[PDB]
């Protein structure tokens, strides 16, 4: 009586004819049945666009092999809503918010549309502030914003997921948090390892799991961040927690956009993306903030495609990102965990406006010597260590010691070491760094650097090692 | 006199790389803009 | 020998047997027609990706659905098609016939049989747009399919549930490459244990028939027609036919990954299935995009290559490794559908021109080459010899530069540089000569043990090959603790150097003096 | 036309066929001129979306079947010596050798200009 | 085209004619000029196809 019918289906685009006074509202989300029984399933569509003549232009969420003309169509009144609560801590769900682990898992829990708007004017942080996480390297030379987005750049075999885990045990253990992890256009393999790796390091319970695969229509892809984000969003807002979202190639989310954008029939933009790439990347960026005491920290990963940085995708993603951590190999073959560049890495808040001056004085001064010394590398590598003045050798030394010092004992590999890990306040930090830099450790043997926590175990370990002071 | 020079000259190859590659990018982006722009007017032509 | 009255009896069972209930068919008209394509008026109930049946046996997918037509894309004989003829509703979304009847046979992308060798005896039929298996429907990648190509096997381990992309501009060995990945499956199929056989399917789509006839030519030369179909779409077939090429070859091979066995699937050129189904879409008249492509062909691929799975225990323990095969132009792999297909697969092996030209072959750039899956794809004993090559080729690749300067060079430098001119001559590869793992595990040894250092270079191929074949020929326990074990224990260390050191003492360089330390 | 004649004398007549075409591209060129009046929406570089297809069409007849030759020798334009084109790039496929010329060895003055890195034989 | 016919007529008397075309390219702009005001199909740097 108010329900409406198929009109056309053209790949993942499905136009819709309702009654003259049930025009679904914009982004609703429709219902359409699939009863061929090999392929039988429930079509979720996404009304994008008002033709006219009582018809709408939906999106499909799942492959519309099997659909015919003059099917039913049921308007749910709403967006696409996802599960919310303390409940979908531990599963995996998709872009729609069906658990994938335990089907039917979380459809009694409150349920958030997947569309909302950043918090006002209003309720906005007018002063950034410092995320402390604990680790050396990043709350030296690389420090986090709390409530801001950083760019994570790690291949393969540099211990990305490590550091994942890692970040997701600190926001759990020293803010008392929750973590959120969207995979945006998620290869099924890589999903199913990191479900089995969260899984063994009982660090799953303190994570939600948001799956948009590749296997999927642009539809999923496209909204997968949003739904994490929503989940995100209860999290800090209504549960009064501090959140870590883990969006996993936001490259893909605006891939996933320009492909949705192309099957619409809207003209491209430069390069090729969507017209709308800035208002799709501000819609979802801008929901990442702090609010009201709490926030949401969202690290990215991010792919810069033909590694040019001024691409439109890369250009309009580093508009929001307020720090970067590079995953190096060369550091991860050293035996330096995390693996974290300290040369490529660069934060925006490394200022003295915000961190202070001993802190930007230490960091510039580790930063100059470990920028000497990888100047001095190709020296040492081709024609010898031995071939370097005494004052380059003096330096090299100090820059190794400092190099090895930036690694630490991760709480990430307290399954595989059972040593418990380490938190260095950022004041203990600046003082041991200040003392490597001015020499008060240029005797004790560099393996005595290797994966500790402060100065005290510096000390024990030098001291275990026939070395003091 | 001559590891100076080398210095040098690969401090200014290494500029110019950086340039070349600038300029690449760009003209690559517009390769692909003008590509698009000529493939959606023929097919605005037929509609 | 003939059985004609055999012939006789078939069609009369048959035509005793003939039967076409009048039952109710709908029915549609062709409105217009071009190109490959056909609009049909009428239908109401056909559904998306239906087949049709147009008149003279023609087939159609009905891909676009309207208020006014359904857009179909005719799937060969289209000059047979015609205002005002009838189509039929089927009722059946693509599918194809399945089964072992499949192995040794060349098929079209619909399951029939196009080398001439009689029917195809098919145990079921099997949907083409089946789900992929689910996130929780998977395992981790732990078993290692042998390509037998030491380059692969040592740098970019395959394991057995990857997509590995094979992506290269032309004429650098990609073919190649999937080929021996086949032929090195023989001993696998020789030994009949279900857990060790890998069943192979060959997609080719667009190539030119007698590139086909030849590819079969060289997989029978090997024997490895008695576990291989190919799927071929030649370059005259439809556009449809060429689309529906890999989906067709990947619901065979599914069969069988279910049924608890392992399948290696290559996908010839996925790049011509792109620009194939880029012809449909742009004969539909759908939105383009970038390269005019329909803007669902990164879902095109993607779909195809996630089916590629490594399935639980619970699930019977199949898997299915995907070998796609993309060619780039003048080494642009940030193009459209490079990048997609980089984009989905687990890694990628990057052939290059340059490469070739100089002699590397396989032209594998080990550089840039990369597998996400790593040593968890490889046995312990080339887990451990192949460790340490990584490292010594890019400290070779950066000290190249002194190749001519070696007396300035410090004696690590130098020593350095040596080793990884031995090492690049030992990744070397004759074509279509696979090698078994524990024979790439011995050449490595050679490699980075330091028994090549006393070697000319302009010899290293030759000296691994002659003690190959000398292990071949007298020491055969080694190659046997080695293939059995999984890992090269002190024991097989010792033998193997001792081994060498006798060989040496009896080995010939080509500049006349005595390979011996 | 030609390649019906060809095909004649290779399947009725059967003895050793031997069919040069010039610049056989004409024929994708020509079909390329009046795929958008024929109502196509035109491909990357502006050619028809049908272009492999044809070339396929055309090029699979121009073949030797088992006992009957036809030793083929074709001529292939490359607009603008860009070998990446669409219409060479498509072309490439169809063949057992292929003699590239280049004209920076044309500007060399070395005749055949045959580019002895980019030239190949199965 | 004029200037082809006017040397033509010379051409088929057994005379030798030597007719210069002043950039051609601005015969193909005129002619891209007057097909894309007849609202043709454009092609590459929206030419027409012929
Ligand atoms: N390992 C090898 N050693 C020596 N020659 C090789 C090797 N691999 C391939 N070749 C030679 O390269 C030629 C072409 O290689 P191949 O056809 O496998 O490349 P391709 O990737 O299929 O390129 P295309 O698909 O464009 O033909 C063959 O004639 C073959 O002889
Ligand atoms: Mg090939």
């Amino acid at each position: 009586d108010t329900s409406g019918r198929v009109v056309r289906v053209t790949g993942p685009v499905v136009d819709v004819e309702f009654p003259r006074g049930s025009i679904p509202e914009l982004f609703n989300a429709l219902h359409a049945e699939i009863t061929f029984e090999s392929l039988a399933k429930t079509l979720t569509l996404e009304v994008a666009q008002h033709l006219g003549d009582n018809l709408v232009r939906t999106i499909s969420l799942q492959p519309t092999d099997g659909l015919v003309r003059g099917v039913e169509v049921i308007d749910t009144g709403r967006s696409i809503s996802v599960p919310v609560g303390e409940g979908v801590k531990g599963h995996v769900f998709n872009a729609l918010g069906d658990c994938l682990d335990e089907p039917g898992y979380g459809e009694k829990f409150e349920h958030w549309s997947i569309h909302r708007k950043p918090p006002a004017f209003e309720e906005l942080e007018p002063r950034t502030e410092m995320l402390e996480t604990g680790l050396k390297v990043v709350d030296l030379l690389t420090p986090y914003v709390r409530g801001g987005k950083i760019a994570l750049f790690g291949g393969a075999g540099v211990g990305k997921t490590v550091l994942i885990q890692e970040m997701i045990n600190r926001i759990a253990r020293n803010f008392g948090g929750t973590s959120v992890f969207a995979g945006v256009g998620e290869r099924t393999r890589e999903g199913n390892d990191l479900w089995v790796e969260l899984a063994e390091a009982n660090v799953l319970k303190d994570t939600a799991l948001v799956f948009g695969q590749m296997d999927e229509p642009p539809g999923t892809r496209m909204r997968v961040a949003l739904s994490a984000l929503t989940m995100a969003e209860w999290f800090r807002d209504e549960q009064g927690q501090d959140v870590l979202l883990f969006i996993d190639n936001i490259f893909r989310f605006t891939q996933a956009g320009s492909e949705v954008s192309t099957l619409l029939g809207r003209m491209p933009s430069a390069v090729g993306y969507q017209p709308t790439l800035a208002d799709e990347m501000g819609e979802l960026q801008e929901r990442i903030t702090s609010t009201r005491g709490r926030s949401i920290t969202s690290m990215q990963a991010v792919y810069v495609p033909a590694d040019d940085y001024t691409d439109p995708a890369p250009a309009t993603t580093f508009a929001h990102l307020d720090a970067t951590t590079e995953l190096s190999r060369a550091v991860f073959s050293k035996g330096i965990f995390p693996a974290v560049d300290p040369l490529a890495s660069s934060s925006t808040i490394l200022d003295p406006s915000v961190v202070g001056d001993e802190h930007y004085r230490v960091a510039q001064e580790v930063i100059r010597i470990l920028q000497r010394y990888k100047d001095l590398q190709d020296i040492i590598a081709i024609l010898g260590i031995d071939e370097l003045s005494e004052e380059d050798k003096q330096l090299v030394n100090r820059a190794r010691r400092i190099e090895r010092f930036l690694s630490q004992n991760m709480m990430a590999a307290e399954q595989f070491t059972g040593q418990p890990g380490s938190t260095v306040p950022v004041k203990e930090t600046i003082e041991a760094f200040d003392r490597l830099c001015k020499g008060d450790f240029d005797h004790v043997p560099e393996q005595a650097f290797f994966l500790i926590g402060g100065l005290d175990d510096l000390a024990k370990k030098a001291e275990s090692l026939g070395a003091k002071l | 006199s001559r590891q100076r020079a080398m210095k040098s000259a690969t401090d200014n190859a290494d500029d110019l790389i950086k340039a070349l590659t600038l300029m690449a990018n760009r003209e690559r982006q517009a390769q692909i803009t003008q590509e698009i722009s000529e493939i959606v007017g023929g097919a605005n032509a037929l509609a | 020998t003939i059985p004609a009255d055999d012939i006789q009896s078939a069609i009369e069972e048959y035509v005793s047997s003939f039967t076409a209930d009048t039952s109710r068919e709908e029915v549609g008209t062709v409105v217009d027609a071009g190109d490959g394509i056909a609009h049909v008026e009428g239908l109401p109930s056909v559904m998306t990706q239906e087949l049709l049946e147009f008149p003279g046996g023609i087939l159609g997918v009905a891909l676009n659905l309207d208020e006014h037509s359904v857009g179909a894309v005719i799937l060969g004989d289209f000059e047979n098609i015609e205002e005002g003829q009838q189509v039929k509703r089927t009722g059946e979304v693509l599918s194809v016939p399945v089964g072992d009847g499949f192995l040794g046979r060349v098929v079209n992308p619909l399951g029939q049989p196009i080398d001439g060798r009689g029917d195809v005896d098919s145990d079921t039929r099997r949907a083409l747009e089946l789900q992929a298996p689910s996130v929780v429907h998977r395992q981790g990648v732990k078993e290692p399919l042998q390509t037998g190509i030491k380059a692969i096997d040592a740098m970019t381990p395959i394991g057995r549930g990857q997509r590995q992309l094979i992506i290269g501009d032309r004429k650098t060995g990609k073919t190649a490459v999937c080929v021996d990945t086949i032929l090195n499956q023989r001993q696998n199929w020789e030994s009949g244990d279900p857990k060790k056989q890998v069943r192979c399917v060959y997609v080719a789509i667009g190539q030119k028939g007698t590139t086909i006839a030849a590819v079969r030519r060289t997989l029978e030369e090997g024997g490895a027609m008695d576990y291989t179909t190919i799927v071929a779409a030649a370059a005259s077939e439809s556009a449809g036919f060429k689309w529906l090429a890999p989906y067709t070859g990947s619901a065979i091979a599914q069969h069988w990954m279910y049924e608890g066995k392992h399948v290696l699937i290559i996908f010839d050129d996925l790049t011509k299935q792109a620009e194939a189904y880029r012809a449909i879409s742009l004969l539909l008249r759908r939105p383009p995009g970038r390269e005019a492509y329909p803007g669902d062909v990164f879902y095109l691929h993607s779909r195809l290559l996630e089916r590629c799975a490594k399935l639980s225990d619970d699930l019977g323990g199949g898997s299915l490794t995907g070998l796609p095969i993309i060619e780039t132009k003048a080494n642009d792999i940030s193009a459209y559908i490079p990048t997609n297909v980089i984009s989905i697969t687990d890694g990628q092996c990057f052939l290059e021109t340059d490469l070739f030209n100089q002699g590397v072959r396989p032209a594998i750039n080990v550089g840039v080459s990369v597998s996400r899956v790593g040593g968890a794809a490889q046995i312990k004993a080339m887990k451990e010899v192949a460790g340490s090559l990584r490292l010594d080729l890019s400290q070779y690749r950066e000290l190249e530069a002194f190749a001519a300067f070696a007396s300035d060079l410090d004696a690590a430098s130098k020593a350095q540089l040596e080793r990884g001119a031995r090492l690049v001559e030992l990744l070397k590869q004759p074509q279509s000569q696979p090698m078994p793992v524990e024979e790439q595990v011995v050449s490595i040894f050679l490699g980075t043990g330091g028994h090549l250092d006393s070697v000319p270079v302009e010899d290293v191929r030759r000296f691994e090959t002659e003690l190959l074949d000398h292990m071949r020929a007298s020491e055969e326990e080694i190659l046997t603790e080695i293939r059995d074990s999984q890992k090269l224990t002190e024991e097989a260390a010792d033998k193997l150097t001792e081994v060498i050191k006798n060989f040496k003492k009896g080995f010939a360089a080509t500049g006349g003096g005595s390979v011996v330390p």
